[PDB]
């Protein structure tokens, strides 16, 4: 079945750097656009970044523009997210999400609650 | 707390996967390799129904395999006579966003439902001769996607539940799905039914006790269509990942995957034939594919339709196969 | 989500106790069912026009 | 057989007379990011689907609301591919990023690539807030010469509102390719020009469709 | 239209040719 | 100009009687020679009188007079002019007539072959638009009605050519049959019907563009009426006017005021169309240019020009170019330009709106795949 596992995170000092990994199982990595979404404590889900199937189209939200970067590797079926110059505002639980439909250059309900194609997510605090 | 809940849940999933792997040594394709191929099948458009105004979502074949029901976005539920291509009935609908329709086995009642979250039951035959509203079930919170009649007083509905016609109350709720349930099928013995949601899991529910007996995984996208095998010990699912899958209740695992490289479109309608040898999947490339259930080979292509195919149905006696699409046409194939 | 997790664990435990027969037996059963009703399927074997409603 | 034919012809004439009015009604899909002032707009113009009927210049318009539906909008949105337009409301006053992502999803849908989108910037509260940290590109943004700000408006408010408009248009014009168009507007909840704006946008959409029918566009 | 004026001009030309040929035929 | 040959035999019969007086020196009285007759001649003197009016046509000299006598050997002087007993000026510009008839034959062949090609294309185009059920729509109904109008116009052209010029010119001059009048009436009806359907095509797109919220189904009958009955009414009015007043054989002459009954509406059916066309162009312009903000929309006026070029044959506005000309360059310009463009207009419209149409081609390729 489809499953997403997030690894990494933890407690780091503000302004540091940390790398998060997302492992996918049950489907082809290259056929879906992938997303990172954070949820702050006491707040709803907030979209962070998106990466296309081949990685040509990569975009980030304006809150963390110029600080966080995303990349994907289809051969290892894994996605990497590097965070540099951390901020206290970025204390949240992070979720690696898969777009519901393959071979579609868009996808809906990425930040929707009770999303089926979403991983467990890891808490990141500074 | 929640962490060890998740840990033993993962352990249970691993145990289920190991049990499924142990019970599987050879696939159905390996066994059916030595049987004769079905061959190339030619189907011709025997009748065309053009009375509809907008895109058509669902249809249901009749018990006598002559009368049918069709639902389109114009808000008209049309009862058709498939033999002489003459319209039998046209019932206006309160909500034009109808997504599903069902035909009673006795032929006296017809169900409709959609985004209004309300299922309307109409009496086809009455003393005064005009179809009226007989029941209005408004207990659901999500949009209705499929409905099937168990009998004249028992109905099963799919929303993203079991209802009694006489009292109009939700006597049984089938919970456990995470996504929106899109398709529902009824077993020949009217004792079990499979429901596919907006996820890889399709759940089998017993009609009486109302709990989920089995859960089947394997799909890679949202499940849109489901249909029981004529035998009743198996079923087929069509999802958005451009693949069709066959599962069985006794073994509780996947049989084979029907897919092609040239196909990148999801499946919206599946319906087995009388013998179960043909799967008759409906795709988004404006055409349907006839899939051999035992050899995973495309028997034929039904490219008569001009828009996306939404519903496909097979007669009870397996005489003709009807197909409705996003164009206001219903086409009958042999 | 403690209650939901408990419900999921209970559902998985219930699904663990079901008895599954071998895949080969079920495959043979479906093959025999398909071959027994092959002559009763007009789609598999074309029906003669004499008794065919749709022409 | 004849007993069936009189019923068939009666149903046929009923369907013809209903089609005579079905094509005269325009269907619109109303969408918003929750509490983005859409309900105020509905109250100004006047359980699963809430429908509103209003006649403008002897032309009927039938608008559909989201209603009591779950947040999972991937599936049922496909039911609104044949509507005349999708009126999408954005709270312009990070909900803005969520609205932008939703607009991107709606614009690029395979089934919704043939329907036009009427973009409304309902929350014109930029004057109260006088934003820069949320969008780093806004710091170096310059007001385009195409802007036509009304007299009596602060230049910073105009710069911010056209920055949001261009942020929406860059997604809108990324893959429009001419089959569908977007019509952004700087409207307000209490503004009475929403009906006229929708009327003009629908007229423009139908004229463009007619031009495409004759291959003139 | 152009068709009518062309037809009128051509029929006048044909009549003129016929008259001139009739007069020239009888030289006497 | 066949109304002069009758007096030749009239005078032949009038003076066919034997001479009543033979008391002259030569005895000449009351016989008819090739041109004129003399009742009685005084041999003492000879008079000079005007020549017969038959040669007044194609004559640059007015009031010419010749000397005529009675003598059988010579009616006039030995060498009065080119021909002895005729007017002073008889024949001129021999090669001009030959070059004119050659040019007329060439242009006749040209527009006939153009009309034939247009008809051949229009039959198959109409068959494609009518047989296929998918293409059935109001625009395609106006498109197929305009094709039928062009087909009828070409058929009437061919029938008129067969019944007017293919027949013997002497036979037509001697008498005009009822079939000639019927063919001319059908020709005028078809030409006016074709012109009125180019206007309807322009009016339909105009109504579609300016009035988006317009119900075409309940106004289709009005379009059919204005496209068919009005040309029929005008044709019947012209026919009854010709029958009542100035029949004069075959109704090919247009020098009478009744020709305006056909000329009047047709010009109008052009002018309004042109105006509508202009408005339609403006309707496109605001949409063709960048609607909201400035983009890299290179060459929008080029797109407007190509749209205008492809819309020229559907509207037939080119007729307004040389329609207003009363007599300016009529033979070498208005007729040549308007017959060639009129003959090829049907073919161009058929190949532009049926063969090159995206929807029609997309349906035709899938139909070809279905059949093979």
């Amino acid at each position: 079945q489809v499953q997403l596992q997030e690894s990494g995170g933890g407690l780091v000092q503000p302004g540091g750097s940390l790398r998060l990994s997302c492992a996918a199982s049950g489907f082809t990595f290259s056929n879906y656009k992938m997303n990172w979404v954070r949820q702050a404590p006491g707040k709803g889900l907030e979209w962070v970044s998106d990466i296309s199937q081949s990685g040509a189209s990569i975009s980030y939200t304006g809150s963390v523009k110029g600080r966080f970067t995303i990349s994907r590797d289809n051969a290892k079926n894994t996605l990497y997210l590097q965070m540099n110059s951390l901020k206290p505002e970025d204390t949240a639980v992070y979720y690696c999400a898969r777009c519901p439909a393959p071979f579609t250059r868009d996808c809906f309900d990425v930040t929707s609650t009770t999303y089926a194609y979403r991983g467990q997510g890891t808490q990141v605090t500074v | 707390e929640l962490d060890q809940l998740r840990q033993e849940a993962e352990q249970l999933k691993n145990q289920i996967r190991d049990a499924r792997k142990a019970c599987a040594d050879a696939t159905l394709s390996q066994i059916t390799n030595n049987i004769d191929p079905v061959g190339r099948i030619q189907m011709r458009t025997r009748r065309t129904l053009r009375g509809h105004l907008a895109k058509i979502y669902a249809m249901h074949w009749g018990t006598d395999s002559r009368l049918l029901v069709s639902a389109s976005q114009d808000g008209k539920l049309i009862i058709w006579d498939s033999y002489t291509t003459n319209k039998v009935h046209a019932i206006p609908l309160r909500s034009s966003w109808v997504m599903t329709c069902a035909y009673a086995p006795s032929g006296n009642y017809v169900a409709c439902g959609g985004l209004d979250n309300i299922c309307s039951i109409y009496n086809l035959k009455t003393r005064e001769g005009n179809v009226r509203v007989s029941r209005e079930l408004a207990g659901h919170t999500g949009y209705l996607s499929c409905c099937r009649f168990l009998d004249d007083n028992q109905i099963v509905t799919s929303s993203g539940a079991l209802w009694d016609i006489e009292t109009g109350q939700q006597t049984t709720t089938f919970t456990g799905h995470t996504g929106d349930v899109m398709s529902l099928s009824l077993a020949p013995d009217t004792r079990l039914f499979v429901s596919g949601a907006c996820d890889a899991s399709a759940k089998l529910w017993d009609v009486r006790e109302g709990m989920c007996r089995q859960t089947f995984t394997g799909h890679e996208s949202d499940i849109n269509a489901i249909c029981f095998f004529p035998n009743g010990n198996a079923f087929a699912t069509g999802s958005d990942d451009a693949t069709c899958r066959l599962f069985d209740l006794r073994a509780d695992q996947e049989l084979m995957t029907y897919s092609h490289d040239n196909i990148i479109c999801g499946i919206t309608s599946v319906s087995f034939s009388k013998s179960g040898r043909l799967l008759l999947a409906g795709y988004d490339d404006f055409n349907c594919n006839v899939w051999d259930a035992l050899k995973a080979d495309r028997a034929g292509v039904l490219a008569g339709h001009d828009n996306r195919v939404s519903c496909l149905g097979v007669t009870d006696d397996g005489m003709a196969v009807a197909t409705g699409s996003w164009d206001s046409f219903l086409k009958i194939w042999n | 989500s403690i209650a939901q997790a408990r419900k999921l664990v209970e559902q998985l435990k219930m699904e663990a106790n079901i008895d599954r027969i071998k895949v080969s037996k079920a495959a043979a059963d479906l093959m025999a069912y398909c071959e027994a009703h092959a002559k009763e399927d007009p789609l598999l074997t074309p029906v003669p026009a004499s008794e065919n409603p749709f022409r | 057989e004849k007993a069936q034919r009189e019923a068939n012809k009666k149903i046929e004439k009923q369907l013809q007379k209903d089609k005579q009015v079905y094509r005269a009604t325009h269907r619109l899909l109303l969408l918003g990011a929750g509490e983005s002032g859409k309900n105020t707009i509905v109250k100004q113009m006047r359980s699963g689907i809430f429908e509103t009927k209003f006649q403008v210049d002897k032309v009927n318009f039938h608008m559909f609301d989201v209603g009591a539906q779950r947040d999972e909008r991937r599936k049922w949105i496909q039911c609104f591919n044949d509507v005349t337009a999708i009126i999408f409301v954005v709270a312009s006053s990070n909900r803005l990023q969520a609205a932008l992502k939703l607009f991107d999803s709606i614009w690029n849908n395979k089934w919704l690539r043939d329907t036009s989108v009427i973009l409304f910037l309902n929350k014109q509260d930029l004057l109260a807030e006088k934003i820069e940290d949320y969008f780093p590109e806004f710091a170096r943004y310059t007001t385009p010469e195409d802007a036509t700000p009304e007299p009596g408006e602060d230049p910073r408010v105009t710069r911010a509102k056209y920055f949001i408009r261009d942020e929406f248009l860059r997604i809108s014009t990324a893959s429009g390719d001419g089959r569908h168009y977007c019509y952004p507007h700087f409207t307000c909840s209490v503004d009475t020009e929403n009906i006229r704006r929708v009327f003009n946008d629908c007229r423009d959409i139908i004229q463009r469709m007619h031009l495409r029918q004759y291959e003139l566009l | 239209h152009s068709d009518a004026v062309f037809t009128d001009n051509y029929t006048r030309l044909r009549k003129q040719m016929a008259v001139k040929k009739y007069l020239n035929s009888i030289l006497n | 100009e066949c109304d002069y040959v009758q007096m030749i035999e009239v005078q032949h019969k009038q003076c066919l009687e034997e001479a009543q007086l033979e008391n002259e020196t030569i005895g000449c009285s009351k016989m008819w020679d090739n041109l004129t007759c003399w009742p009685a001649t005084p041999r003492g003197q000879v008079v000079v009188l005007a020549c017969p009016l038959i040669f007044k046509l194609f004559s640059s000299i007015q009031g010419r007079n010749v000397s005529r006598s009675c003598t059988d050997e010579g009616w006039t002087h030995l060498e009065p002019g080119p021909y002895p007993i005729a007017c002073g000026l008889d024949d001129k510009a021999a090669s001009l007539d030959e070059q004119q008839t050659m040019f007329y034959g060439s242009v006749k062949t040209g527009y006939t072959i153009g009309y034939g090609l247009s008809l051949a294309t229009l039959l198959v185009a109409t068959a494609i638009l009518s047989l296929f059920r998918k293409l059935h729509c109001t625009r395609n109904y106006i498109h197929m009605h305009l094709f039928i109008s062009f087909i009828l116009r070409a058929a009437a052209v061919f029938i008129k050519d067969l019944a007017l010029f293919d027949s013997g010119e002497s036979d037509q001059c001697s008498e005009g049959s009822v079939g000639c009048k019927a063919a001319m009436v059908f020709f005028q009806y078809c030409v006016m019907a074709n012109f009125f359907w180019l206007l309807v095509e322009g009016l339909y797109l105009y109504t579609l563009l300016a009035v988006s919220f317009f119900s075409e189904r309940k106004y289709f009958w009005g379009y059919i009426l204005i496209g068919w009955g009005v040309p029929s009414t005008f044709t019947m009015v012209w026919t009854i006017a010709r029958i009542h007043f100035e029949d004069y054989g075959c109704w090919d002459t247009i020098n009478s005021s009744l020709w305006w009954i056909i000329k009047g509406p047709i010009l109008t059916s052009i002018l309004v169309n042109f105006i509508l066309f202009i408005c339609i162009i403006r309707i496109l312009l605001q949409k063709l240019r960048p609607p909201d903000i400035r983009k890299s929309d290179s060459s929008p006026y080029s797109r407007l020009a190509r749209s205008t070029l492809l819309l020229i044959p559907l509207f037939g506005v080119h007729y307004i170019m040389f329609a207003f000309f009363p007599d300016n360059f009529k033979p070498e310009v208005k007729m040549v330009f308007e017959l060639v463009v009129g003959s090829f207009q049907g073919f161009v419209v058929a190949i532009l709106y049926c063969f090159l149409n995206g929807e029609v081609q997309a349906e035709l390729r899938r139909k070809w795949r279905r059949w093979h």
